[PDB]
RNA sequence: GAGGGACAAGUGGCGUUCAGCCACCCGAGAUUGAGCAAUAACAGGUCUGUGAUGCCCUUAGAUGUCCGGGGCUGCACGCGCGCUACACUGACUGGCUCAGCGUGUGCCUACCCUACGCCGGCAGGCGCGGGUAACCCGUUGAACCCCAUUCGUGAUGGGGAUCGGGGAUUGCAAUUAUUCCCCAUGAACGAGGAAUUCCCAGUAAGUGCGGGUCAUAAGCUUGCGUUGAUUAAGUCCCUGCCCU
């Protein structure tokens, strides 16, 4: 009995494996309170500190990341948690709890459930960036 | 030199050399339906209460 | 025994793979699926002009290389029959025992 | 309860691991490194004088996590940003002699098993060592 | 906590002046000695590098100057020095403060005897390795 | 069920003293969150810039001038230091005095080119309150940056200094300097 | 070459202000008698208000924090934030 | 920019004028009815045709 | 890989039976980036891409061709595209930590990518092993960033050109240029006058990597990512275009 959901930040994906049990967090072998940015070692807490006690106390959630960047991993893990609760409620505890807790998460923020299709633009040939150009030369 | 406050009813259009300014009416809250036409640069919707430093200007255009 | 289909275009690739599966599954051959190797892209970028006048204007050429693997563990006597297909000229076949 | 090395604050862990290397004296630091030696491409020697104990602690940690690495692999683990000056910077490799020095030190001090296609990896001896150290640092964290 | 020690400036090597800012970065002011040679001399003199120049013992200053004038008696191998081996004497040595400009004048003098064009373009108002000189080094 | 708090904070009962800046400062409960760093999608529509919290806006305008471009971790660190300064100095929660500095910062009338298609007198016009919030944050971060350029002071100290001396507009701060300078030019072009 | 420069803004911050690398005993007693009484203690505030080099400021702050007169709030990269009890 | 092309409005008026009968006021049904009664080379063209066909149906059913 | 999914379809408002526009729900997305790209021209550039070519010129003491040096680099100067910088939002030193394009050998005629171990301080060397590739380099352990140390407004340790001495490495040859590394030397430069360029959302900008050239080889160029704003969502004054 387990569900795997994903993160889908920009090029960062967190496989979230939620199994029934007391409540554990494995992020690449390492628990919740130790993440790589000390500053954003509160942003990833937002699903946990927003849901509370008896919900993570009911679900084991482990996270594996082969992502793209530091800040992208934080939002990838964040959205993977917030989707893992959604799919584990679709499998295990009914829609009368699921749609209500989903309404709370969405009325807080849409990006916890909805992935944002914002990838890079391809670097155009004329200039050194995607939009900018080199300096012209007049006299 | 009292300072009055006024909230936007309509937008008459964008005018100026650059199109930067927006001719609008802020009505007057303090008394009855008095409304002058003042220039605002920057974005402005309906329901924006505006800070006026003089309620005696009127630089109208058609 | 595996067969590597490395082709020039996707439609002839799909058609020869469908023909191979249709000529395979009537026998008692346990077939592994047409596994998709990822697309290699050989790119060449070119100045477009013999002399350097005008705006800097670059070509951007691509080829797509497509590759499907299929595993057919059998005696090789059946594979000799499987080899005989009027095959499209844009498809390359490797066989490996 | 169970304390594994990932479950601890990390710079706190190496802060005590370099000390419990100095307690045993599990080190063969021969001559030139004791004299003076720069890093990858650097301008000064490091300040903290026990930096061979520090490099050995970092090497032990990374070989526990990503096993089967070698000299050039850990050389690229350390990571080089070499500001060349006016000409801009690039990724430059670590120094190779210290990279194989720490391997030769931990192999002689019984903390390197050999993955035969590759190189270094963990021993059960070093497993017990690194694990008891992580447990006591976790106890110092809660206490 | 070392409240106050009575020292401002030393006289080292009969020409140079050491301030009071640090020790390892104030030995820098001696010609021929720069970034890393001081950190070699300091760690061979076993001095605590936290101490200022205005707090250090004159016996230890004389020991430092001994390390400065002769490295090879103690350690400090031949590759690290300033005056390499192959010299008008073949001595693996470290050039001094006042001796440095003298060795530079000997370099230019013996290149002017040979009339190697390296020394010739050095005697001209030109750049030796300066491959392009349309724009490099104007005025 | 918890109260949405920044750090150790309450993030609550911050009352904007007047109207004409309500709904352009997102200090309210439906737009108060833990960290300033959020998923920035604030160039999609014109007036959806208002739903950004002003602490995130302060971080965003704080990162400038090439050497500091990007690095939202660094500027959120700066804001975290500055609120810790304002907490120790006189109390009176730093979110409140940030809002007060925004009110007593940005100009309320300016000068610009108007028509008649003749000689432009640089006529004194009003200003959008959105542009007041924007120009407030811009003048605050500009004064903090060029105050902390070349001194022993830090970005944290100069930013907290600028916010406190803007919430108390006692003519020592660069925001009150450019405030009074723009209103004097507007009165001269009146 | 000839010295040509296109801007002229001289007169910097204060004309190479002198600063003491080591605290005298009068300055140290001034520390011990009024650095409690300040509300916030950063190395920058202590340095620019008492004419102290910043490393000497960090040394004195790490001294009196070890006395425990001062109360640390947080420490990070380049900012050191202090208070006094009452 | 729904200023739809001459060929799109031409084929849409031909579709409604030939077969008014099968088309209803439901967009997703009318989309699949277009592939039954016509040959459309592309799916974007299917969607554009079916959208303007439903907008014409909300006029013809009206008046 | 096949297929689906987004059309202004639903609401309301502005709309002439309209064409359509604005605001919002739902959605992943209310439209992203390119490619291709008309009629007619320039007396635009390439005879130095061609065994594509007319005519002229030269053809044995050659303007053909090799071969040995030298040179396009040579500096009282002016101009263009850029890189590094002018430091405390920072440098130094240690620790922690995550990518994506794509490249790689006996090749239609001359050609590698590197794993491991040991020596050496480093550039490097020696044996051994793999890869004609989702198999091996390579779960590309990149930089930026983050944590900790030192430096403390000082041409300072910012700045790293100038240049003395040496050491590897390619090569047939580096000297009036290779390249890389160590020590030393430590200038101008204090955010830049007149003017001008580029830019609207994963956008400018910081940052590193891969390819092209190549043996040695990037500050160029071309793709990739990584961290990631400010201000617009408007007009025709300035530059310039399209229709009466
Ligand atoms: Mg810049
Ligand atoms: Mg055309
Ligand atoms: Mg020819
Ligand atoms: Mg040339
Ligand atoms: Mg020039
Ligand atoms: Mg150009
Ligand atoms: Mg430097
Ligand atoms: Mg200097
Ligand atoms: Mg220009
Ligand atoms: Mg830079
Ligand atoms: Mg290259
Ligand atoms: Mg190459
Ligand atoms: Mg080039």
């Amino acid at each position: 009995q387990s569900v795997q959901v994903f993160g889908r930040k920009k090029t960062a994906t967190a496989v979230a494996h939620c199994k029934r049990g007391n409540g554990l967090i494995k992020v690449n072998g390492r628990p919740l309170e130790m993440i790589e940015p000390r500053t954003l070692q509160y942003k990833l807490l937002e699903p946990v500190l927003l849901l509370g006690k008896e919900r993570f106390a009911g679900v084991d959630i482990r996270v594996r990341v082969k992502g793209g960047g530091h800040v992208a991993q934080i939002y990838a893990i964040r959205q993977s948690i917030s989707k893992a609760l959604v799919a584990y409620y679709q499998k295990y505890v009914d829609e009368a709890s699921k749609k209500e807790i989903k309404d709370i998460l969405i009325q807080y923020d849409r990006t916890l459930l909805v992935a944002d299709p914002r990838r890079c633009e391809s670097k155009k040939f004329g200039g050194p960036g995607a939009r900018a150009r080199y300096q012209k030369s007049y006299r | 030199q009292p300072i009055k406050l006024a909230r936007v009813t309509k937008v008459l259009g964008r005018t100026g050399s650059q199109g930067q300014c927006t001719q609008v009416r802020v009505e007057f809250m303090d008394d009855t339906s008095r409304s002058i036409i003042r220039n605002v640069k920057g974005p402005v919707r309906e329901g924006d209460v505006l800070t006026l430093l003089e309620s005696e200007r009127e630089a109208r255009r058609l | 025994i595996r067969i590597t289909l490395t082709s020039r275009n996707v439609k002839s690739l799909e058609k020869v793979c469908a023909d191979l599966i249709r000529g395979a599954k009537e026998k008692n051959l346990k077939v592994k699926g047409p596994v998709r190797m990822p697309t290699k892209t050989l790119r060449i970028t070119t100045r477009k002009t013999p002399c350097g006048e005008g705006s800097k204007t670059w070509d951007r050429f691509q080829m797509r290389i497509h590759k499907r693997l299929i595993d057919l563990h059998s005696p090789s006597e059946i594979v000799k029959q499987i080899t005989s297909i009027s095959i499209e000229p844009g498809v390359e076949v490797e066989v490996t025992i | 309860p169970g304390v594994t090395v990932k479950d601890v604050n990390q710079q706190e862990f190496v802060r005590a691991l370099a000390a419990f290397l100095k307690k045993s004296g599990k080190l063969k630091v021969p001559e030139w490194v004791d004299t003076v030696k720069l890093a990858k491409h650097k301008e000064l020697a490091p300040y903290d004088e026990n930096w061979f104990y520090t490099r050995a602690a970092s090497t032990a940690r990374h070989l526990y996590l990503r096993g089967g690495a070698g000299v050039g692999s850990m050389t690229k683990i350390y990571g080089g940003r070499q500001r060349n000056g006016v000409m801009p910077s690039h990724f430059s490799r670590g120094s190779k002699s210290v990279a194989r020095r720490v391997l030769q030190a931990l192999e002689g001090l019984k903390m390197v098993e050999k993955d035969q296609d590759g190189g270094r990896k963990l021993t059960p001896q070093g497993q017990r060592d690194l694990d008891r150290i992580a447990g006591q640092v976790a106890a110092a964290n809660k206490k | 906590v070392i409240p106050e020690k009575f020292q401002h400036i030393l006289r080292v090597l009969n020409t140079n002046i050491d301030g009071r800012r640090k020790i390892a970065f104030a030995i820098t002011a001696i010609k021929g000695v720069g970034r890393r040679y001081a950190h070699v001399v300091l760690r061979k003199a076993d001095i605590d590098l936290t101490k200022r120049a205005g707090e250090l013992t004159e016996d230890e200053v004389e020991r430092v100057i001994t390390i400065m004038q002769n490295p090879r008696q103690y350690k400090i191998p031949d590759w690290f020095l300033n005056r390499q081996k192959d010299v008008k004497d073949g001595k693996y040595s470290q050039v001094l403060a006042n001796g440095l400009d003298n060795k530079l004048r000997e370099d230019l003098e013996r290149l002017k005897k040979i009339r190697a064009h390296r020394g010739l373009r050095h005697f001209w108002g030109l750049r030796v390795r300066g491959q392009h000189t349309k724009t490099t080094g104007r005025r | 069920p918890d109260i949405k708090l920044f750090g150790k904070w309450s993030t609550d009962d911050v009352q904007i003293n007047d109207i004409s800046l309500q709904d352009y400062i997102a200090v309210k409960e439906k737009y108060a969150k833990y960290l300033p760093h959020s998923a920035g999608r604030y160039a999609a529509k014109r007036f959806r810039k208002a739903q950004c919290p002003i602490v995130e806006r302060l971080t965003n305008s704080m990162m400038m001038h090439g050497r500091n471009n990007g690095k939202k971790l660094m500027t959120v660190r700066i804001v975290k230091h500055a609120f810790e300064i304002i907490h120790l100095l006189t109390g009176e929660n730093p979110l409140q005095v940030l809002v007060n500095a925004i009110i007593n910062s940005g100009p309320r009338e300016d000068s610009t080119r108007i028509g008649r298609a003749g000689t432009v007198r640089r006529q004194a016009v009003d200003v959008s309150p959105l542009r007041r919030v924007n120009q407030a944050i811009w003048l605050l971060c500009t004064g903090a940056r060029e105050a902390a350029f070349r001194n022993i002071k830090t970005i944290a100290e100069c930013l907290a200094d600028e916010l406190i001396n803007a919430a108390k507009g006692s003519s020592n701060s660069y925001a009150i300097k450019k405030k009074d300078e723009l209103e004097r030019v507007a009165k001269s072009n009146r | 070459g000839k010295a040509k420069k296109k801007k002229w803004s001289k007169g910097k911050v204060r004309d190479k202000l002198n600063n003491l690398v080591l605290f005298d005993k009068a300055t140290y007693d001034k520390l011990c008698k009024e650095v409690p009484n300040y509300k916030l203690i950063t190395p920058a505030v202590v340095s620019e208000r008492l004419k102290i080099r910043g490393s000497l400021a960090r040394a004195a702050l790490q001294e009196l924090l070890s006395k425990g007169l001062i109360k640390l709030v947080s420490k990070h990269r380049a900012q050191v934030i202090y208070t006094r009890n009452t | 920019g729904r200023v739809r092309t001459k060929t799109v409005k031409k084929a849409a008026r031909v579709i409604i004028e030939k077969y008014y009968t099968r088309l209803g006021n439901d967009f997703h049904t009318n989309k699949r009815v277009c592939e039954e009664i016509a040959i459309i080379p592309s799916k974007k063209l299917r969607n554009k045709i079916a959208g303007y066909v439903t907008h014409l149906m909300k006029r013809i059913q009206r008046g």
